[PDB]
């Protein structure tokens, strides 16, 4: 089924692969050569989770974990039961991320949009390959990758931090948390202004977007505008995944001592570092 | 070709003074100085700002609030300015010990000093609150940003003013300090049996990524349609054209269903708001129901 | 069944009509579905059309209450490429002039968007008492250059939203005396010229025209805006 307004945007065209043999929908869903991939992907992906969870001996969701290799496995290839599926899995995943966002340009194209939204969904690629590839490998073990569980991949979480101490003290982790927080400050801001404007106190006109400038300056004195808020949107969340991958792939790798540690050069500079008094003092 | 991140060509011109209504044009200041680092991005104009009683409230109690840290942060540092630098992140305004209880009684150099400081910032706060309402409400619109913001206000309430009183003790606040209210916060998850496995803080985190999302697929949806004046959401509303039908149509085609040009900052609001409102309540019932989150949470 | 059992079940219902509220707000435009002929869709989901709301429009230009009825209020030059459904329906004449596909635009209000003024939103700079470019290039008096690396014409204004002081569209003066928009964000500033990478010199004389020389209609700007975008599709054999 379509929306009253769809027909007119349901042309041939757009597609990288394949020209007009895979260019069509299922109901809503569009298909392309890489809608076909991602299906490809995510069932077989499926398939081996059900396995692993046969191996494991539950059907309970809470409890299925597919483990990484043991770290003695280094890099190389393990037994099914003992890593396999899940550096299979990750290879299944990845491919089913890559293919999904090939297929959203693929749509970006037939609709003559920009390209912004694949653009800003490899960011959180990134961030996944971050965690199961490019660390693990720098660090010589796929076993330092996360598992895939749901309550499990918690513990990982919390088994590395601490392994460092006090992650808070990782300083790019606190940069990611600041992006983090601003985020979800401009999205509340920026979803209640628009709402407020469209939808005014009883017996009042809709609000123009002269009345969103003027309320944002009588606040805080200045207003980004319309454009820059979504700009913004936009660079605050990609900045705080792309401080995440970065908190993470220097932890391990180039840094191996507690993060709290990392504060010592600015409290230890020889001139002020021996005065007395104060908390180091 | 042109990704429209940065404005290629700024244009100025007079000033906004801004839309009048039911505003009171004494507490407006005059325009500030264009910026062209900011008109890169989004709008060069600085002010004008509004400043009546409770702007003028909030701000001087909110330097107040300021001050007192400050004033206990130079004691720390034996009013050397070398020490204050050095150890700046290390310093720390903690609240009064635990026998102390929710007495008022405690010495400045104990928790007093802590209990002045919260209350400036009490006052700043909710000052601001009514802010937030009287700016919308003198311009006509609705007060989705006050109700937004109770939002926040209420786990900051919980962290340290609604739970320290449940739990009998302002030492179960938060201190004011970098370094300390991260230490804080480390402590408070070990000693409630890991965090994680509180289910109201693993909403919140699926609400905060959620937002880090949501935010991602709207930015990056109006700018692939900025080239349809797609930003221009409220005539979009009014007047639905082909940037909101080629938006809804993407995501569509992508996942199965969309949202209108109005919906979708629902859809915004919401899953921002339920990031503080469900973490308030996960550590409002830490300590006081729950000892251990995860024993709690293996009986479930 | 302690407190905190109680809180989470209960917020569990919650959110779940929370969701059921947030979708069914989101179907005020574009629902009820249509099958590929127009007629209703017999499936439309498990979600109910909401029930009607009303904006009272600024400076005396009416109500608009959605949902309802539905209107495309315009031709649409496609045709079946398929007797099943899901197939892509195929341009009958010129995509571009017919403005199908990537070159669609909506049937929107012949109208100038206004600002809280009640003026117009959009004007041509020389017509802004007091507007000037800032920082940057300005693109007045440079070339206007198309994918076929052929020039079309050369800027002569720049449209600028006045509330928002943001340049929206470029006036182009073309060979034979009459000038059309370039929105801005389809366009390359450079040092000596301006590219337009989605069209060729010769579709530029296409670009729908305005009526009004100091003045742009929503229905124009979403016609012009589609054509310039649909130049990346349907001018792509001219693309050097
Ligand atoms: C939620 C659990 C903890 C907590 C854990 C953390 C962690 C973890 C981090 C911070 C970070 C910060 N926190 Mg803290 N923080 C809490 C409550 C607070 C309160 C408060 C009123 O309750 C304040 C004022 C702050 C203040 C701050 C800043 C120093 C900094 C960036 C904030 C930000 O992004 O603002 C958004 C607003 C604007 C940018 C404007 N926190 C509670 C008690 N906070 C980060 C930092 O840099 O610490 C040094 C960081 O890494
Ligand atoms: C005890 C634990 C430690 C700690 C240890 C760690 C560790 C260890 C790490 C972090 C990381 C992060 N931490 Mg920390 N952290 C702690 C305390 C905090 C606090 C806090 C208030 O105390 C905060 C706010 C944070 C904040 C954060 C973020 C900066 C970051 C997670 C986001 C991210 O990377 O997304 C990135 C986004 C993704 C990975 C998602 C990618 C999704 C993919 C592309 C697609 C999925 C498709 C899906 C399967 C399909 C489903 C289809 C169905 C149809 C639905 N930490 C404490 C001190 N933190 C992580 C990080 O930086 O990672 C890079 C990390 O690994
Ligand atoms: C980002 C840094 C850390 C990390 C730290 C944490 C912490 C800390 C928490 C979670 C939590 C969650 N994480 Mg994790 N998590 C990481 C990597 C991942 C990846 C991945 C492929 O990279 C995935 C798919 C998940 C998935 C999940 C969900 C089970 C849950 C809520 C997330 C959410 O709503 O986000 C925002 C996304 C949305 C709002 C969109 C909807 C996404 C839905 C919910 C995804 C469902 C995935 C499904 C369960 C698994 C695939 C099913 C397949 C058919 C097999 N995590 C890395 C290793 N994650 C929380 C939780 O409650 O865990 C139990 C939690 O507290
Ligand atoms: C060792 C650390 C513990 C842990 C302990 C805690 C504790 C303790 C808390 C959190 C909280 C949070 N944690 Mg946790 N957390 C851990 C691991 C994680 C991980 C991870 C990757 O593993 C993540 C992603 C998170 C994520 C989060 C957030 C979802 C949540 C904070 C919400 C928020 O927006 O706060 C930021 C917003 C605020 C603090 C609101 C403040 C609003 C006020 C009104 C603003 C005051 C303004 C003031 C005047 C400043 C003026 C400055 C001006 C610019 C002038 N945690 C581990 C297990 N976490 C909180 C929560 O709700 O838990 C359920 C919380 O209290
Ligand atoms: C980069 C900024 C933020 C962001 C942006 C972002 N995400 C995006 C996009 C964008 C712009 C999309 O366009 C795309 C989308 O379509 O969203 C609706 C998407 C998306 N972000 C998603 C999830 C997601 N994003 C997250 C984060 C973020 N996304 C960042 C914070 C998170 C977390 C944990 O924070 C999650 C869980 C999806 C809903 C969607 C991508 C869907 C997709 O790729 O579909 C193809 C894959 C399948 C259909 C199934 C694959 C099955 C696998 C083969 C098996 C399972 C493997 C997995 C490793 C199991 C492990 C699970 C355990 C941890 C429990
Ligand atoms: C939905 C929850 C998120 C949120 C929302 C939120 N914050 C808000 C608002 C809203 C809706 C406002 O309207 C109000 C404001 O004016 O923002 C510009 C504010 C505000 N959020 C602020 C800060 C802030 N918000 C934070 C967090 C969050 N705010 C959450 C992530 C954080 C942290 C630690 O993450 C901080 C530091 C202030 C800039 C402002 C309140 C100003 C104030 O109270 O000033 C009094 C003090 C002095 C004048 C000094
Ligand atoms: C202003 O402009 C905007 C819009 O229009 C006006 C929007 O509409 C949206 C979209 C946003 C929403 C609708 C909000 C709700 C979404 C959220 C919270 C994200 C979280 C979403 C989910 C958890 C759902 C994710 C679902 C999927 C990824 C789909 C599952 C995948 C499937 C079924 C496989 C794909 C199918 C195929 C390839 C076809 C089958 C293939 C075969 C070979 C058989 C945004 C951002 C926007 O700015
Ligand atoms: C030269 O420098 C000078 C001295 C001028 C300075 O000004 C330097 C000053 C600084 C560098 C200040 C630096 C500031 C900080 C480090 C602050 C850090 C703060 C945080 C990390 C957040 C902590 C906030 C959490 C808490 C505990 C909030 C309390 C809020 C409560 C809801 C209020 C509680 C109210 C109480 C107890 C009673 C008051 C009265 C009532 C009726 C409620
Ligand atoms: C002059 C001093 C500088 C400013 C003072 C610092 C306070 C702002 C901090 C964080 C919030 C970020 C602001 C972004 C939220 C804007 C919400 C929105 O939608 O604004 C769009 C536009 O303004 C409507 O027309
Ligand atoms: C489709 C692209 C795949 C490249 C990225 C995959 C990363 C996962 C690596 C797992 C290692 C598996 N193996 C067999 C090489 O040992
Ligand atoms: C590793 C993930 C791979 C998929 C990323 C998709 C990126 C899309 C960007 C297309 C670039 C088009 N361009 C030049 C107009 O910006
Ligand atoms: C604490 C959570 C607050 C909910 C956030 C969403 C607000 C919706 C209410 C709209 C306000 C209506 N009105 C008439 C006051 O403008
Ligand atoms: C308004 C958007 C709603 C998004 C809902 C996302 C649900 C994520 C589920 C997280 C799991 C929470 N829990 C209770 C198991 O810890
Ligand atoms: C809980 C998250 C998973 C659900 C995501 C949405 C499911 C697909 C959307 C429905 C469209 C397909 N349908 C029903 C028309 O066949
Ligand atoms: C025993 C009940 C404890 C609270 C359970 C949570 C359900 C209510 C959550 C929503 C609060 C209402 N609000 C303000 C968001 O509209
Ligand atoms: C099916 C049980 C659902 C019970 C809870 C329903 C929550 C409704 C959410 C309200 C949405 C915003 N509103 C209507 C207050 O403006
Ligand atoms: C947090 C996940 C959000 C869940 C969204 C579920 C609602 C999807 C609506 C599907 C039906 C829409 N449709 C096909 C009738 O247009
Ligand atoms: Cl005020
Ligand atoms: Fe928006």
């Amino acid at each position: 089924a379509l929306l009253s307004f769809e027909r007119k945007y349901r042309v041939p065209g757009g597609t990288l692969v394949g020209g007009n043999l895979f260019d069509f929908w299922v109901g809503p869903f569009y298909v392309g050569f890489f809608g076909v991939a991602t299906f490809f992907f995510a069932a077989l992906g499926i398939i081996l989770i059900a396995w692993s969870a046969v191996l494991q001996g539950t059907w309970n969701p809470q409890l299925i974990s597919v483990y990484p290799p043991a770290l003695e496995y280094g890099l190389g290839g393990a037994p099914l039961a003992k890593g396999g599926l899940w550096q299979i899995i990750t290879i299944c995943a990845t491919g089913a991320f890559v293919s999904w966002a090939l297929r959203e340009v693929e749509i970006c194209r037939k609709l003559g949009i920009g390209y912004h939204i694949p653009f800003a969904f490899a960011f959180a690629i990134l961030a996944y390959l971050t965690l199961v590839l490019f660390r693990p490998v720098m660090m010589g073990a796929w076993g330092y990758a996360f598992p895939y569980g749901i309550w499990t991949h918690l513990d990982w979480v919390s088994n590395t931090g601490y392994t460092y101490g006090n992650f808070h003290y990782n300083p790019a982790h606190m940069i990611a948390i600041t992006f983090f927080f601003t985020n979800a400050l401009a999205l509340a801001l920026h979803g209640a202004l628009v709402l407020s404007a469209a939808n005014p106190e009883k017996g009042k006109e809709m609000r123009t977007p002269d009345h969103e400038d003027t309320f944002f300056r009588d606040l805080v004195g200045y207003s980004i505008g319309t454009l820059g808020i979504h700009r913004l949107g936009l660079l605050l969340s990609l900045s705080a995944v792309f401080f995440s991958a970065l908190c993470m792939i220097i932890t391990g790798t180039i840094w191996f001592d507690q993060w709290v540690d990392w504060w010592q050069w600015w409290v230890k500079l020889p001139w002020w570092a021996n005065i007395p008094g104060g908390i180091n003092g | 070709e042109y990704q429209n991140i940065f404005t290629q060509v700024q244009v100025r011109g007079p000033a906004d003074l801004g839309m009048t209504e039911d505003v009171n044009l004494a507490n407006r200041s005059g325009v500030g100085p264009f910026s062209t680092l900011l008109g890169w991005f989004g709008n060069a104009q600085l002010g004008p700002i509004y400043l009546g009683s409770l702007g003028v409230l909030s701000l001087f109690s909110g330097l107040m609030w300021f001050f007192t840290i400050g004033i206990w942060f130079w004691y720390q540092a034996g009013w050397n300015p070398a020490v204050f630098l050095r150890d700046l992140f290390f310093f720390s305004l903690e609240p009064p010990a635990p026998e102390y209880g929710l007495s008022f009684a405690a010495p400045l150099k104990e928790g007093g000093l802590w209990l002045i400081a919260s209350f400036f910032m009490f006052v700043a706060v909710w000052s601001w609150w009514g802010r937030t309402y009287l700016r919308a409400q003198a311009l006509g619109m609705g007060k989705h940003t006050a109700w937004a913001f109770l939002s926040a206000i209420w786990l900051w309430m919980v962290l340290g003013f609604i739970r320290p009183i449940l739990m009998g003790s302002w030492s179960e606040a938060v201190p004011y300090g970098i370094f300390s209210h991260l230490d804080w916060t480390n402590n408070f998850s070990l000693v409630h049996g890991n965090l994680h496995y509180n289910p109201f803080h693993g909403l919140s985190i699926a609400f905060l990524y959620g937002s880090a999302l949501l935010f991602a697929m709207h930015g990056a949806t109006i700018l692939a349609v900025s080239r349809f004046g797609g930003e221009r959401e409220l005539e979009q509303i009014a007047d639905r054209g082909t940037a909101a039908e080629r938006a809804a149509l993407f995501w569509r085609w992508t996942m199965g269903f969309n949202a209108t040009m109005e919906g979708i900052h629902r859809w915004a609001i919401w899953m921002a708001v339920l990031v503080t409102l469900t973490g308030g309540i996960g550590i409002l019932l830490s300590g006081t129901v729950v000892d251990n989150w995860y024993v709690w949470g293996q009986n479930h | 069944f302690d407190l905190a059992s109680l809180a989470i079940y209960s917020f569990w219902i919650f959110l779940a009509g929370l969701i059921y509220y947030l979708q069914t707000e989101n179907m005020r435009e574009g629902y009820p579905l249509e099958n590929e002929d127009g007629t209703p869709a017999a499936n439309q989901g498990p979600f109910p059309l909401p029930k009607p709301k009303t904006f009272i429009l600024p400076h005396g230009r009416g109500t608009l209450t959605v949902p309802g009825p539905e209107s495309e209020d315009r031709p649409i030059a496609l045709a079946r490429t398929a007797v099943s459904e899901g197939f892509p329906h195929a341009p009958t004449g010129d995509p571009m002039k017919d403005g199908v596909g990537p070159a669609s635009w909506v049937a929107r209000r012949d109208l100038p968007e206004l600002d809280g003024h009640g003026h117009n939103k959009i004007k041509p700079m020389k017509a802004a008492a007091g507007f000037h470019v800032s920082a940057g290039k300005n693109p007045i008096g440079l070339p206007v250059r198309g994918c076929d690396l052929e020039i079309a014409g050369k800027v002569v204004d720049i449209w600028v939203d006045i509330p928002e002081q943001m340049a929206r569209f470029l006036e182009v003066e073309l060979k034979d005396g009459s000038t059309r928009l370039l929105p801005m964000q389809m366009v390359k500033v450079q040092s000596n010229r301006v590219h337009v990478n989605a069209l060729s010199s010769d579709l530029f004389a296409g670009i729908p025209t305005i009526k009004s020389p100091t003045e742009v209609t929503l229905l124009e700007e979403d016609k012009i805006c589609g054509y310039v975008a649909g130049g990346l599709m349907y001018a792509a054999p001219k693309r050097k």
